[PDB]
């Protein structure tokens, strides 16, 4: 049974322009010490249709892991908009944050984005090649998606 | 652009049909076969050999 | 006149379940291609939990696939929750 | 009612996706019931959250864009 359970993601400055960067306050329990390190990472799904236009915003490392309660912050650079397919570009989509241990995830939190024009004109007639210096990214904190994995730890 | 789950109408969904309801003896285990469990050594020769095919994968 | 002998059918699954399963998520409209879509996922799902499932069963070396070699496939799936644990 | 899947057209369908792993096989009826709970319990579970992602682009019809993006927060790879 599982060294570490995530207790909270604190989703930063929501909402925000699409190109500010995500912040996540995230806070775990640690159960038994981890001697290797947890990598944790940020992924926006970039096209429903496809895994293929996934990007990693950011990856991070912790420890090693002592026994107790633990806090860090994870920003990371807001997505590549040349990589995102038009028609996903406006609306809804899911970001990810996942951790890892001695290679396999053992959990993955997701968070339903919206990207959406605060521009009342833009929301009637959204250009066919869309301008996200006019999208709003927000993120609903209030219903996080955490999915936990077995894994072998050791 | 689409269906309305509700519905005046939607009662022709909960119908009960006996037939279609039930599970058929072909295919299943009656009354007496092998059900032996995995035990222990096999388990993880599995779960070896999946954690393996999902890697190929 | 010219009568016919039917021919049994059943072949997956059809549309009103998929509306029950909807129906059941709350779902108060949906798109037609949802269900193709629906069909789909059950398929992958299913096919995901049964090969698990049938190599346990290959493993105990018994043609029977038992409810502990599904339970056991299921627990490789994961568990999604609502909120944080803690 | 309860009905979601019924019955037999699931036991049908299980026996079929079993076919291609390995060939003659049987099943436990509890296994049958296990998978039947399991698949139900999955797919009202998508719907669920494909009702939440298809509040949030503000439509009250739900599309398969919906569906796959509710595997994504489950990480169905």
């Amino acid at each position: 049974m599982a060294k570490v359970s995530v207790l909270n993601v604190a989703v930063l400055e929501n909402p925000s322009p699409f190109h500010s960067p995500f912040r996540f306050e995230i806070s775990f329990e640690c159960s038994e010490a981890l001697a290797d390190d947890l990598e944790w990472k940020i992924i926006y799904v970039g096209s429903a249709e496809s895994e293929e236009f996934d990007q990693i915003l950011d990856s991070v490392l912790v420890g090693p892991v002592p026994a107790g309660r633990h806090m860090f912050v994870f920003q990371a650079d807001a997505p590549n908009p040349s990589l995102i397919p038009e028609t996903d570009a406006v609306g809804v989509t899911v970001v990810l944050i996942t951790c890892t241990y001695h290679g396999q995830e053992f959990i993955r939190v997701g968070y339903y984005v919206n990207n959406e024009y605060l521009n009342p004109e833009l929301r009637e007639n959204p250009p066919m090649k869309p301008d996200f210096s006019q999208l709003q990214r927000n993120i609903l904190a209030s219903n996080p998606r955490v999915t936990r994995f077995h894994i072998n730890w050791d | 652009d689409g269906e309305e789950l509700i519905g005046d109408g939607m009662e022709r969904d909960y119908r009960a049909i006996p037939e279609l309801d039930a599970y058929e003896a072909e295919g299943l285990a009656l009354d007496d076969e092998d059900v032996e469990e995995l035990t222990a050594s096999q388990r993880e020769a599995a779960e070896r050999a999946m954690r393996q095919r999902d890697r190929e994968a | 006149r010219h009568r016919k002998v039917l021919r049994d059918n059943i072949q997956g699954i059809t549309k009103p379940a998929i509306r029950r399963l909807a129906r059941r998520g709350g779902v108060k409209r949906i798109s037609g291609l949802i269900y193709e879509e629906t069909r789909g996922v059950l398929k992958v799902f299913l096919e995901n939990v049964i090969r698990d499932a049938v190599t346990y069963t290959e493993h105990a070396k018994r043609k029977t696939v038992t409810a502990m070699d599904v339970v056991y496939a299921l627990k490789r799936q994961g568990r999604t929750l609502y909120g944080f644990g803690g | 009612t309860e009905l979601l899947i019924r019955k037999l057209p699931f036991q049908r369908l299980v026996r079929e996706i079993a076919q291609d792993f390995k060939t003659d096989l049987r099943f436990q009826s509890s296994a049958v019931m296990a998978l039947q709970e399991a698949s139900e319990a999955y797919l009202v579970g998508l719907f669920e959250d494909t009702n939440l992602c298809a509040i949030h682009a503000k439509r009250v019809t739900i599309m398969p864009k919906d569906i796959q993006l509710a595997r994504r927060i489950r990480g169905e790879r």
